[PDB]
């Protein structure tokens, strides 16, 4: 059936029956200054949707960057030195029955990605754009200080088809329309200054192209909403 | 004072040896470790992993994702072959870069069963059959529809089910087999047409996945034939 | 039953030693540049650092085993007669001082770990504890070391684990003599989190995970080919 | 008779090792110990000690005992800094050379909390309050009263007390830090200014002590930069 | 819980093994001047000397490693072939004979400690107890060893450690041979009394506690500046 889920002042629908991808089989937690919570920033903060194409390779999120302006838990990344958080990736689809393709949504934590040009490093710009989904190619990107977004290796120098060892989700548009992916928070250190590190990365790549039934919408939007979950930071006290 | 001899094999450096090492910062305490999440203690986990499987190794298509799709075209012969693979996870171009492979190609001996999924990613209102057929080694792939029924196979209803799974035996007269260069052949047939509601104009895409199953196991050690340098670098 | 899965471990699979660096230093030489150096790296041996890499964070011990060899030069030297030769291999942790000259106050060592070999005995052998005031070494950093610098893209403190110093105590003869070094690397008591694709594409700098873009796997004529 | 092998690592002089060395004196009393006291067996006590933190470290001054010498002005603006230094113990001069950073350049990392005590030695009958305000590293220093007052602040009143022990907390994403060159800042502000039986001439002044607290530690001993030697002395 | 203070203690910040002296003796020579020798002290390395001054009275034990290498010299000597060589390390306690020439009785070493070494083998290792008449060694001596001279204040024999002397017990070969000991000290099983502050001004003389007065730390712009 249809299942109404409520964090803060935001609401969000999803189905009964969804799968639930928990990250490496780990819920996120606190590390049980004093570290202090902020239970106010558990909100579904919905990215602006991208619409799969079909002629779209893939999109990625740098997440810590990406909820870097979504009002508050940006403001907490710019107000505190350190900051820890596990995320609710929710990445839903909408097509109807007559449309076709397959998705691999995956989170990748530590996603270091090459530059175009070898002797040089991608910049902040390329590397996440925040809010706004930085697309992938499929063909090789030419600039002084642009990432290697080519989709076959994923930005990382890897086989695109090994990222399902990642924490990831397949979404067959005849069989599924919705990833909920739980990643706990991914580092090796306990809290890490977040404006300048992003912990995971989520890439969505378009395996099976998309394609549709003449007069059906050549788009499917494609929606991302991310809730932060046990996000605590560095706490202000004594002098 | 206590008497001792040569023991032959004293004052050499076995690369392969076990000794203990003099600690060069003794006193110095480490940092304790902390619950990181992903604890991997073993290669298998990574190969017991689905990978996708690039089959459409096509000429030009290698360096595009297109490797990965299986194209179901909309109309064709009956009994036509939609692909086919030899079963040599270490050995094959269209398995060996799987994380299965790329694991097998950092050892000499493997054993275990093979575990390919087959996913269609067509339309929900799109229904056909496929012949998922398996040849056994020594066999020979098979020429025609019939041939794949008569021996080891399913019927795929792309209708009933979008997946479907099939674990390949372990035939082998040793243990182990090496990694390098038989396997045995899987090919799918048309068994029956793609049927849709009769509008569309693109084609189908089929994904195939491979993964080792829990009787996996891989002996002994070596180099990978994949990365390479002419020194090092830095 | 099931096989036996135990040298497909992560001990197994990382714990093995290998060459990763060798240097040659002179007994005389005009500035005091006999000496061999080596900043421990895992990103320098291309298999070694497709190995880690295939994980996001390691935590491990390195045990360092040195094959020292010394050659005699050319001619024009009589009477060489050289005593036996004794070499230092002084181990730099990280924050401590770095020597620039042969006889540099570093290779006095007051606190950097130092162990004196003389040849014709088993190799020197030194182990270094994990050092890091992280928990854990991070093979890959999606992050800046300063967010100002685009330059200080995947570059974190917290993977430096020291340098190696290698010279010659004494001279032994007058004449020309060159020594190897051959640090043979092992590390000891692995954990690694978070599994990684392995590399595909051809590595191009050690510091960084630029790369050419490669295609997944090899090409064959047919989608229903068999050879 | 007994075999022994090579074990790599003998015969070798390493600095570092606790292997027992034959007496040469043997068979040779020591007198026995005498009941001196004093005994320290851990640097941390030296390190727990207050010692008077030079803060006036203006040019000129280092070589008077007016660098320990807080100044504060028989009249000035209200809202005015008295002084502010920043919160790293073994980098800025001004805690360099105390007991605590003495201890400090001994080491390579270091943890713990640091105690700051701030006494007015002004007179019994002066009054007048004080913003004893810390910052959090990454934060930068507070530029005006209010700024100080918003974040963490004590009130020091100069009639109640003259003195105000100031416990600086432990703010870092490791275990230990380098003693090496963010860490904070402590800065004063005239919240008042100094009340006084209107018939003095000479201003007051403030001594600041650092000290360590019980949860102090030094991990990686190593040589001081402060003592320097081209060769022996004799 | 508390993060541990084990490498803080004085046992470990002071039992550092670090060289302290080094001396060349040749092999022939004119006079009998073909030994190296050397007083021990605990004041003529600076970072040592610190280290220890920081306390007012000590009591450890010295453990002395000396690592003895040899060069052979210049030319005009042919067919050289040295058999192996053997030095002689001579400890000599307080009040004990002290040698002027190399082939003095005091090497005979009725009761004066003696290490023969040949080389090759691991570098020779004496233990030092507790020398002193006194219950400790005392670092500072705020009196006169005798009230009398102006000269003898903050002297006094309690300190004496003894004298240490090394030669070649056999030349080898005609030709020119120059042996380096280089001494390493480590004090063991030290108690230490009565904490000092850490010396601020650099020191002058080893005998002396005379200084050049000095800024108690580095200065800066302003008492409100903050880099």
């Amino acid at each position: 059936r249809v299942r109404s889920i409520t964090l803060g002042n935001s609401t969000i629908t999803t189905q009964e029956c969804a799968n639930v991808v928990v990250g490496y089989g780990v819920w996120p937690t606190y590390l049980n200054q004093p570290t202090q919570p902020d239970v106010a920033t558990c909100r579904f903060y919905t990215l602006e949707s991208v619409m799969w194409q079909q002629s779209s390779p893939g999109w990625w999120w740098k997440f810590p960057d990406a909820l870097s302006n979504m009002g508050l838990f940006g403001q907490n990344m710019q107000y505190h030195y350190l900051g820890r958080a596990g995320y609710t990736v929710h990445v839903q689809c909408n097509a109807s029955k007559f449309h076709q393709g397959c998705l691999l949504v995956v989170c990748v934590p530590e996603a270091e990605m090459g530059c175009a040009t070898l002797a040089n490093k991608p910049d902040q710009k390329s590397l996440s754009n925040g809010e706004t989904a930085n697309m992938f190619e499929s063909q090789n990107s030419t600039g002084q200080t642009a990432v290697q977004a080519n989709v076959i290796n994923a930005g990382m120098g890897v086989g695109v088809g090994n990222l399902t060892i990642f924490p990831h989700q397949w979404i067959n548009l005849r069989t599924n329309n919705s990833a909920t992916i739980v990643m706990p928070y991914i580092n090796s250190v306990p809290m890490d200054n977040m404006f300048r590190h992003n912990n995971f990365t989520l890439m969505i790549i378009p395996f099976a192209p998309l394609s549709y039934s003449t007069g059906a919408t050549t788009y499917v939007p494609i929606t991302v909403t991310v809730a932060p979950m046990c996000a605590e930071y560095n706490g202000l006290r004594l002098a | 004072g206590l008497p001792t001899m040569l023991t032959p094999g004293s004052n050499q450096f076995l690369t392969s040896d076990d000794f203990q090492s003099p600690s060069a910062m003794p006193q110095f305490d480490v940092t304790p470790e902390m619950d990181i999440p992903g604890q991997v203690n073993n290669l298998m986990e990574i190969a017991e992993v689905d990978s996708v499987v690039p089959v459409n190794n096509t000429e030009g298509k290698v360096l595009s994702i297109e490797s990965y799709q299986i194209p179901v075209q909309s109309n064709s012969t009956n009994g036509s072959q939609v692909f086919g693979f030899p079963l040599m996870p270490g050995a094959s171009s269209v398995l060996n870069r799987t994380l299965l492979g790329e694991i097998l190609n950092y050892y000499t001996h493997w054993s275990g069963s093979i575990k390919l999924t087959f996913m269609f990613c067509g339309s929900a209102m799109a229904t056909g059959k496929f012949l998922l057929a398996y040849s056994p080694p020594g066999a020979g792939a098979p020429t025609t529809r019939k041939e794949a029924m008569l021996g080891t196979h399913v019927i795929w209803d792309v209708g009933l089910q979008s997946s479907c799974v099939l674990c390949i035996p372990w035939i082998s007269q040793t243990h182990y087999r090496y990694v390098v260069v038989a396997g045995g052949y899987i090919t799918c047939w048309y068994q029956t047409n793609i049927v849709v509601p009769a509008d569309t104009q693109s084609d189908c895409k089929i994904l195939c996945f491979v993964s080792a199953c829990n009787d996996f196991s891989v002996r002994m050690l070596k180099d990978t034939p994949f990365i390479k340098q002419d020194n090092f670098y830095q | 039953n099931y096989h036996s899965r135990s040298e497909s471990t992560v001990e197994n699979f990382l714990c093995r030693s290998a060459c990763v660096f060798y240097t040659t230093y002179r007994n005389h030489g005009t500035d005091g540049d006999n000496f061999g150096y080596w900043v421990i790296n895992t990103r320098q041996v291309a298999q070694l650092r497709r190995k880690l890499e295939m994980f996001t964070y390691a935590r491990f011990d390195l045990e360092l085993t040195f094959v020292i060899t010394s050659t005699q030069e050319q001619s024009t030297i009589q009477g060489q007669d050289s005593p036996v030769l004794t070499h230092q291999i002084m181990y730099v942790p990280p924050g401590g001082p770095v020597p620039t000259k042969v006889n540099s106050y570093s290779w006095q060592t007051s606190t950097n770990p130092s162990v004196f070999w003389t040849e014709g005995s088993a190799p020197p052998r030194m182990s270094i504890p994990f050092i890091s005031i992280g928990n854990a070494y991070s093979m890959f950093y999606d992050g800046w070391a300063k967010f100002d610098k685009q330059g200080t893209y995947g570059i974190n403190t917290l993977n430096n684990m020291g340098t190696l110093y290698m010279r010659h105590v004494n001279d032994g003869s007058p004449g020309p003599i060159v020594s190897t070094v051959r640090i043979y690397f092992k590390p000891k008591h692995v954990k690694t989190w978070v599994p990684r694709p392995p590399r595909l594409c051809q590595y191009q700098k050690a510091g960084n995970v630029n790369f050419e873009p490669t295609g997944v796997t090899e090409s064959r004529t047919d989608i229903t080919t068999m050879q």
